[PDB]
């Protein structure tokens, strides 16, 4: 069965919205789940004493907009309060009420599909003996699939896909691959390298599949406690080459940091 | 709540449809999509003891009552996980004669073994209301003290 | 002429507000074609055999808001189905309707402003002879100009403008970069190097504008086969100062890897 | 005092929704304030002399939804002029209105909680002495707390956070770090180094906590006019370790680039 709701009605029956209907609308437009909240302070809440005053505060909870109105809250004195707003769609005549608790208690009860009482956490306000000392709000999360953005201004940072590998490349070579983003990788040197020759292949582990960059990148490195240096060869097929100066038996510390984009 | 034109949020009258912003009359929701899903056991008073008698859904999924305040949060918790789906589990919470028993067929069980222990934290219900975890029906009996009548 | 839709009726007539009127509005708010979808199942859709019930799933398509409580659609045996959904305002008792085709019949028809029928995939249901195998479901796609954000976390990958620059510094040497997001660049050392001084500027080809960096980039190189080591600095003009050991005629192969910042 | 919107008015009274509460919720659901707008051109906007026809253009501003449906602005000739939707809610019978200025006029008015007219700049129309010779849109700013998101497409920049950093790590040698989204490090070397030891602290200035890597970091530098090259030991705890061969009184100046993460 189909349930229409943005369609015209010809006898003003036929396409009826309800708030259930409108608030699973509203919620999938700013991509929010029943966690999250839309709030702004259109005029700065008061603290007078152990309360606050939300003089002007719109919240969507659970796609369901409601407006705070010079509505106070009573505090807990020299405490952490969580600041809920809470929807309980069977008390039909004032459905929200505002709660501040001792614990972020948010429930993400789905009050638009099933039953039951929608608990989230908003504001947090810290108190002393007298009075309000700071407030927190909790963050609005926007949950999405796929963006297509020209620009974008970055105040915290941005969370990319990490992945790591430990390759032993051989005759006494360790390298450190740390890949984000599934491109930019920065290689760390380890170990003592012994007994290669100049433009020789690596007699230990080759690179894997993921971290095997499109062209040959060539990763200048360092002798440890020497003014001597040497640079490697990740070719695309994941061998390794030594290109730096030929080694004997005796085995030097080989160190030092070499980045390379894969795509 | 009935559906009215001009009233109610609804896309009437000439095509494509329309819906006026009114000062006051404007446009109110009728109601929800699947209004059948919500019930209350309301609890408007402090009740000290009940004779509730439940009767489970699903075997072997936590079966029985939970209390939530006026914040919607939960104070304590009745409920029981029992192997195969009981007729109904007979919960006396009276002090002298406390009873947790499920019935199958003419069968009695004690299920006060299989309760969640952690979940039932107090015997006292307070202003609020209940839910029915894993219950198809459910018949309550409650009382209720007052010092002089 | 202006048509106003978020405002008052006094006489209740002077600014209805239609289906399409709305449709046009959630669009432009998620920031959706008519070609992308907004979707979420509330309930997982259950499968049985070669048909696919949907239980509880909201959709936005072209703007209009519809809900599907346990309906059914019929699939094709031992094949790739794309699930779309069919809008067809002239059907004014029933203007969404479902189909599973081939291929992803996506037309992107404007429905809001002209007439036609939105054809939209949301659901790719994969098939064998007796049931489903496997299900994917179609990516929404979020069109924005400009964002200011606090916090980002990527699942996926975010991909950046890049841009490739190959000049010949001069003597024999050969750069290869790589600018991503006009930030990050890395120089890849190619060529031979002949007849150059310390502290003197490279025959050749300048550093272009777009990958001139704002200050002086010290960048170090290795020379191949050997334990001797080079660097140039990259001046914010574009010239390219040699900084290693005096050279003579006969020419050594330099290869390695630089990165550094633009701003 | 709470006032609910969303919700079912069980008499049809309960609950009404005036347009300055869809117009706060339409701003906070697509993250605009009173500064931005929504557009969308469904058909070209079409230039006749010193003139600019909107044929079929949606705006949103300050929430308030409205069509331009073959509406003329009058154009200044050899100017740049900036296109305003103005909205003055006591103009009951029309209350937006468009207008071409000499400057980008917008006010940013809050118009769903107080008086005053709303004034946006939503296009930059430039002219000859006869007709339209460019025009470039308003940006559309979407202002998000959080977000979490599978794959994005970036056609400009990100601007993300920069820190920088000089460390006089001691015995002459200088180190200018960059921290970008607080992970990427650039370290450029500079000065020149004397009186050192292999696996000797450098005497001087250790790494701050917010450049400290969370494992070592080997980078490799260059001596300036030499065929030689050390690497130094970025540690957790912030102290630096020379990693170069022993340096005696006379000081050799060091350059170079060596990347890291933080985390």
């Amino acid at each position: 069965t189909i349930k229409n709701f943005t369609f015209f009605s010809p006898n003003s029956t036929e396409f009826p919205v309800g708030s259930n209907n409108d608030g699973k609308l509203y919620m999938m437009l700013t991509g929010m789940d029943y966690r999250t909240i839309r709030r702004k302070d259109w005029s700065s809440p008061l603290n007078t004493a152990l309360n606050v005053q939300y003089t002007n505060t719109s919240i969507i909870a659970g796609g369901r907009y409601f407006e705070l109105l010079n509505e106070t809250v009573a505090l807990k004195g020299d405490s952490v309060n969580y600041i809920h707003a809470n929807i309980d769609l069977t008390q039909t005549a004032n459905p929200v009420s505002l709660s501040a608790e001792t614990a972020n208690n948010s429930n993400g009860v789905d009050i638009n599909n099933g039953s039951g009482v929608l608990k989230v956490c908003f504001d947090i306000v810290t108190t002393s003996g007298t009075g309000v000392t700071s407030t927190k709000p909790i963050v609005q999360t926007s949950t999405l699939d796929s963006i297509s953005v020209n620009d974008m201004t970055v105040s915290g940072s941005i969370d990319v896909p990490v992945q790591t590998l430990t390759v032993e490349a051989g005759n006494g070579l360790q390298l450190q691959l740390t890949k984000k983003n599934n491109d930019l990788v920065i290689v760390r040197f380890f170990g003592s390298v012994s007994n290669i020759q100049k433009g020789w292949n690596m007699s230990g582990t080759w690179v894997d599949r993921p971290f095997r960059p499109a062209a040959v990148q060539s990763l200048v490195g360092h002798f440890a406690g020497r003014d001597t240096s040497f640079h490697i060869d990740i070719n695309p097929n994941g061998s390794i080459t030594w290109w730096g100066a030929n080694i004997d038996k005796t085995p030097i510390a080989t160190r030092g940091n070499g980045s390379y984009f894969i795509k | 709540g009935k559906v009215i034109a001009g009233m109610s949020k609804i896309y009437g009258g000439t095509a494509p449809g329309n819906y006026k912003y009114i000062k006051g009359t404007s446009y109110t929701y009728y109601g929800e999509s699947d209004i059948d899903r919500l019930s209350r056991w309301d609890i408007k008073e402090e009740i000290f003891s009940f004779m509730g008698i439940l009767y489970p859904k699903l075997p072997k999924t936590p079966a029985g009552v939970r209390f939530l305040d006026d914040i919607g949060n939960e104070y304590t918790a009745i409920v029981f996980k029992t192997e195969q789906v009981q007729d109904y589990i007979l919960i006396n919470t009276d002090v002298n004669d406390e009873t947790y028993q499920g019935w199958k067929g003419t069968t009695a069980l004690n299920l006060f073994p299989v309760m969640d222990f952690e979940r039932y934290r107090t015997r006292i219900i307070e202003k609020g209301q209940m839910e029915l975890i894993n219950l198809s029906k459910a018949e309550f009996k409650i009382k209720r003290k007052a010092d002089f009548v």
